[PDB]
DNA sequence: ATCTGACACGTGCCTGGAGACTAGGGAGTAATCCCCTTGGGCGGTTAAACGCGGGGGACAGCGCGTACGTGCGTTTAAGCGGTGCTAGAGCTGTCTACGACCAATTGAGCGGCCTCGGCACCGGG
DNA sequence: CCCGGTGCCGAGGCCGCTCAATTGGTCGTAGACAGCTCTAGCACCGCTTAAACGCACGTACGCGCTGTCCCCCGCGTTTAACCGCCCAAGGGGATTACTCCCTAGTCTCCAGGCACGTGTCAGAT
């Protein structure tokens, strides 16, 4: 806890000098002890003040609980709700008078959002602290014009990956921490008093490594038809010619790079959708009629050899669908949470596939979905059926499975086709790899 | 004048008259003609042929009528014609 | 006597009394003034018109009520629902 | 003038219709719905005409009224 | 006025049958009506979007807003073949 | 309470009222699904598909209102298909 | 489970007008008691109304040779049927 | 020209919109003139029976409903704006 | 950018209802009653002008039009401002 | 078998066709930039679906009495034909007093900027 | 159902500036109007006969009353989907302002069709 101390070293420099910081500490360090034990140090001259600190939902338990346990006593109350927080907004202590029971107030971007006039009347917060800094990335979300009615004397914001996309998510920050604020040197000058990212380097060889490997496929004869009619068009026409269960259907006004992005995942999402097609290709083999589809089973056949778990992700949640289906008629059991099925229902289907003794070993799983905190260690094996746009999701979705409790060494399968859009994702997430790792670089 | 029966000329100079725009394209009095002619077509097939019901070798304004009450169209864009010395 | 008025195209009301009567309701907009002998039969064909499809409509409505016999109730819900006053 | 209207001619005009049996109240009510009609026709027509400076409703100016109340009428000029 | 081309479209149609006197004023009648809606239509067309020319394409839309239903898919295949005949030759 | 009483609650409230029914979303769908047949690739501006709301909303209303008065015709309260039927018979609509 | 033949359809968009929302416009039409044979009658209309006036949009607007159906293009689809709209 | 009658409307714009307006080859002199008097008229009159009908809801200004409402109430207005639908204007109970 | 006749909408209504606000969405009705109202009076103005077959659209004219849109007594009450306008204009 | 229509035809004068200008709106292009799809994330929360009585209203049957249709003999008065008379529709020719047009002139009303009072949402009553 | 008291946000406010409404001569043309011809609308008579009218008489339909049973409403509970806010990146799509060329109105001559005047003929009246 050397580090955390140098934590703490500089965020009571920054309540010092006055000017407003974004620790952007790596994730795995905890992110958690860090925050109170500032929010504890204020305890010198008085820690009955104001006091704010914003996250999403599992934040707060946990906030809450470690509050309750690394230090002895912090009043603390969770925000959470509505209607039923008009009452303990009073049960909690007075109004403004701030006494040594004043406690702490921790609420949700939502509740922030839409109810700030009650927390608006309070007065000039001492510290308002912000969990997830990549929330307030856009400079015209109606967060932070409901964010700038609070009357605010000093700000703060954790972060873990303070850039993701570009250099604007960077811009619109600075405004919010400061709003006063060859080349990549004087940059350098700019952010070293502020930014203080300890990576995951003073602790290190924590977990067996991993290994991302990228294996295209070769586009085959239907998908380059699909993809010809696409170029010009009529593919709603070479599908639409038995004008049945749908006729004068819309245009793919689709994006061309997302309907040939649709092709290059499995021409089947186009047919379904084109014609009436009440059933899916029952030929069980016209799966096959993908490349893609036909290196990942191949692949999996060869996995089972071992019988390692594999996890399996994609952007979409038809297709995720279609591999179930193609699966389920050989007869493999799956499991399966996308954001269509519920919370409790999704947490007790990993209580079960973690139980090791349980033969349910694939496992389907969308992308942005599983919130944050989830614990997916009884597999090994991770293949990415689909790219991002955006690779700070490929890397949580690789730490998911990569976190602590996976003795055995990890693969990835990036997956993907040559000769199309998939390959040019590739080469735009890789830039965006590179654009954070020069960052890296300054430290 | 090339093409149909109806008076080509005609319609357009009913168009220059009673100022209905500024200019006339060439086009505007060849398509005209062409509507009406097939319009006035329909009508007349549809009389002739009540008139071969009612086996009359001669047109009648009762005729005509009971064309226009009868076929879903025409009863249509003429919604509430009353045709002199006509019955229902 | 449906089935003689159904297929004959001849004119039901005598002449001269539509005559008066258009004249007089005349009077009351603009003092002395002629009409040719073709307005008055234009008239005449147009009203004997309307009078027959209010009364089909009629027809109608007392045909919803399980009556056959028109009422003057009849009359009044056709010209109310058709807008006519 | 409007008892020139008689009875068996109602009763006439309300055969071609469709109706079958007729009450006895119907008759003023239809003497009342015909005025009403040439009512608005006439004056529509009048307008018309004393527009023209003249004296005489005359072709065109019935015909130009019923249009304008959602009722062309064919022929009659 | 349109006797003749009306007595012409008869002949062509039902070669046999002829038209009484009071029936010719029907049909002229029809024919002007009809006339004067689509060109009424068009001039209101054009003066909508700034426009001193009524072009054919203003003939399309008014025949498209005015005649009813199916009876228009045919008028306006009518009026094409007969703009394109003339324009080609 | 009895039936009936609760329901002429809801006619007084409503026709004081002027805050639009029929959620904005299903009517947006509709009314694209029966337009892709007209036009492949046409789209909407909001404002047109709001405009077209308020319109259906004031036509059923009227309807509603003729057909009431056409069931009291019959010496009934329930308003049936048969009455629309009549009413719109009498009013022209295909 | 992987569904079998049987894929991922969806609702038909008419059914989206709920029962209770045909029930409160008919009370604010004055009706009581409403059948319940009612409901699919009314979407039928519904339909054709709209037919109507979407059309006639979809031809104002391509004569502009753009394709966005304004919301002046359906006020004067309505004025052609009858209906005026003030305040768009 | 407006001045020289009593008319609060604008002469000149109304004359001007006719003769740009494609509504004739000649307007006259006196047509601008009786027709901003009757359209003054006929504003007048709405206006008037619609603040007749806010004071009741007791408010001080008008809104759709208002309006609606009034033209719903007198018999003239309502033979004239016969298929007219105020936005937001509600129905008359 | 956009001519309206917003200005002489709320200038009548002061000297009708001396104390009364007007709101916004408010406007927005008046003033499309009025383009309408000039609108059918123009157009029937004109073709009571193509149908007398004359080039000018006068008073008279103005006047036949007016007799024919505005229903009822509505007409007689117009039509007075009117011609006390147009002979008040004469005089000047 | 014939008479109320229906079918040739003529002259001519009046209007469609052709050939050409100077004009001049429309087809073509470039641009900027801003609202509009398509597929998914999570969190709200209010409306919609469902099930169950229970009571009211739709519907069918029956009976009385009264008002509608039919029939037959008077009595209107419409229709027809013919005669007379003049209002006023329709058209022509003169001559201006009225509208278009252009240019010089400039104050009225229009986009964007102030502020504070009336009027919607509540809890309390 | 009243009642404060609440904010607290849109209804009034002001203000330079641009362009659009006045005001003055020609400017030509569109208007009134005076006068004449002759069509057709109105008034009135006499006669025939068809449609209207009045009264009697029988009975079919309209309306009240009764009983059975179907199905709509109100309430409570569980479901669900509209609604909000966010991705990323596309990439389009409208509006405005850019520019040249091939057709509108314009003449001008000159062709030969359709309109009001006449002879036939044939149907169905
Ligand atoms: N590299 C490390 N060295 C020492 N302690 C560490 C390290 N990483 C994490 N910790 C432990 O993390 C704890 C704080 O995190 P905690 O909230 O308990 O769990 P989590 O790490 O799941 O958020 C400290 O007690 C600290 O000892």
């Amino acid at each position: 806890k050397s580090y955390q101390l140098k934590g703490v070293k500089w965020l009571i420099s920054l309540w010092q000098n006055g000017l407003n910081g974004i620790l952007a500490d790596q994730m795995g360090l905890g992110k958690t002890i860090q925050t109170i034990g500032f929010l504890s140090h204020l305890k010198g001259n008085g820690l009955d003040g104001p006091y704010l600190v914003i996250a999403p939902l599992s934040t707060l338990s946990n906030w809450f609980n470690e509050i309750a346990r690394f230090t002895p006593s912090i009043n603390a109350i969770i925000y959470h709700g509505d209607k039923n927080q008009r009452d303990e907004l009073r049960r909690k202590h007075m109004p403004k008078t701030v006494g040594p029971k004043f406690p702490i107030v921790i609420t949700s971007y939502e509740v922030a959002m839409n109810d700030a006039k009650r927390i608006l009347r309070h007065y000039p917060w001492k510290y308002v602290v912000i969990d997830e800094g990549h929330r307030l990335k856009n400079h015209k979300c109606k967060l932070l014009r409901e964010l700038k009615h609070l009357k605010m004397d000093n700000k703060l914001l954790l972060t873990g990956t303070p850039l993701q996309n570009n250099l604007s998510e960077l811009w619109s920050l600075l405004n919010f921490i400061l709003p006063d604020i060859q080349v990549v040197s004087k940059l350098h000058g700019i952010l070293r008093p502020f930014i203080l990212r300890r990576m995951k380097c003073d602790v290190e060889l924590s977990l067996p490594r991993k290994k991302e490997i990228i294996m295209y496929a070769t586009m085959t004869d239907h998908q380059k038809k699909f993809q010809e009619h696409l170029v010009n068009n009529t593919l709603e026409a070479h599908l639409g010619e038995n004008a049945i269960r749908g006729q004068g259907w819309k245009g793919k006004l689709n994006n061309l790079v997302i309907q040939l992005r649709k092709n290059c995942n499995h021409p089947d999402l186009l047919q379904g959708q084109i014609d009436g097609s009440y059933l899916y290709p029952p030929v069980e083999e016209i799966v096959g009629q993908c490349g893609k589809f036909r290196l990942l089973e191949r692949l999996l056949v060869r996995l089972f050899a071992n019988n390692h778990k594999v996890l399996i992700f994609s952007q979409w949640t038809k297709l995720l669908d279609i591999m179930d289906y193609y699966f389920s008629e050989k007869g493999f059991e799956v499991c399966r949470i996308d954001g269509s099925v519920k919370l409790d229902e999704r947490r007790r289907q990993i209580k079960d596939f973690s139980d090791e003794k349980s033969s349910c070993s694939i496992f389907l799983l969308s992308t942005r979905a599983g919130g944050l905190g989830i614990n997916l260690t009884a597999a090994d094996t991770c293949i990415l059926y689909d790219s991002d746009w955006n690779p700070q999701m490929d890397l949580q979705a690789m730490d998911r499975c990569h976190r602590i409790g996976q003795t055995k060494p990890v693969h990835v399968y990036r997956l993907s086709t040559a000769q199309s859009i998939e390959t040019r994702v590739l080469k735009r997430a890789y830039s965006k790899l590179k654009l954070e790792h020069v960052v890296i670089g300054q430290g | 004048k090339a093409g149909l029966q109806f008076p080509v000329g005609r319609i357009a100079r009913f168009l220059k008259a009673g100022k209905y725009a500024e200019r006339v394209g060439a086009g505007a009095p060849v398509y005209l003609a062409a509507v009406l002619e097939y319009l006035a077509a329909e009508v007349l097939e549809l009389a002739g042929n009540a008139a071969r019901d009612n086996k009359k070798t001669r047109i009648v304004p009762r005729h005509i009528q009971l064309a226009v009450r009868n076929d879903e169209e025409l009863s249509k864009l003429l919604g509430d014609v009353t045709i002199a010395n006509g019955g229902v | 006597e449906i089935r003689k008025y159904q297929k004959s195209t001849e004119l039901l009301i005598r002449k001269l009394p539509f005559q008066r009567l258009v004249r007089e309701i005349a009077q009351d907009f603009k003092t002395d003034l002629r009409f040719q002998s073709s307005a008055v039969a234009a008239l005449q064909e147009a009203a004997e018109a309307y009078l027959v499809g209010l009364f089909e409509d009629t027809n109608l409505c007392a045909i919803h009520a399980k009556r056959v016999t028109i009422m003057p109730k009849d009359i009044q819900l056709a010209r109310r629902i058709r807008g006519e006053r | 003038n409007i008892q020139g209207i008689t009875k068996p001619a109602i009763r006439r005009l309300a055969r071609r219709g469709g109706v079958k049996r007729i009450s006895g109240l119907i008759y003023e009510e239809t003497r009342g719905v015909l005025k009403i009609f040439l009512e608005n026709v006439i004056r529509d027509a009048v307008t018309y005409t004393e527009h023209a400076r003249r004296k005489t409703v005359t072709a065109m100016d019935v015909v130009y009224a019923l249009k304008r109340q959602g009722r062309t009428l064919y022929g009659f000029g | 006025t349109y006797k003749i081309y009306i007595f012409k479209v008869l002949k062509q149609v039902h070669p046999d049958i002829g038209i009484s006197s009071k029936a010719m004023g029907i049909m002229n009648s029809f024919i002007n009506d009809i006339f004067e809606k689509l060109a009424s239509e068009s001039s209101k067309l054009a003066r909508y979007n700034k426009k001193p020319t009524i072009t054919s394409r203003e003939i399309q839309t008014a025949v498209r807003l005015v005649l009813p239903g199916e009876l228009a898919k045919h008028a306006v295949s009518e009026g094409t073949k007969a703009v394109t005949k003339f324009t080609s030759s």
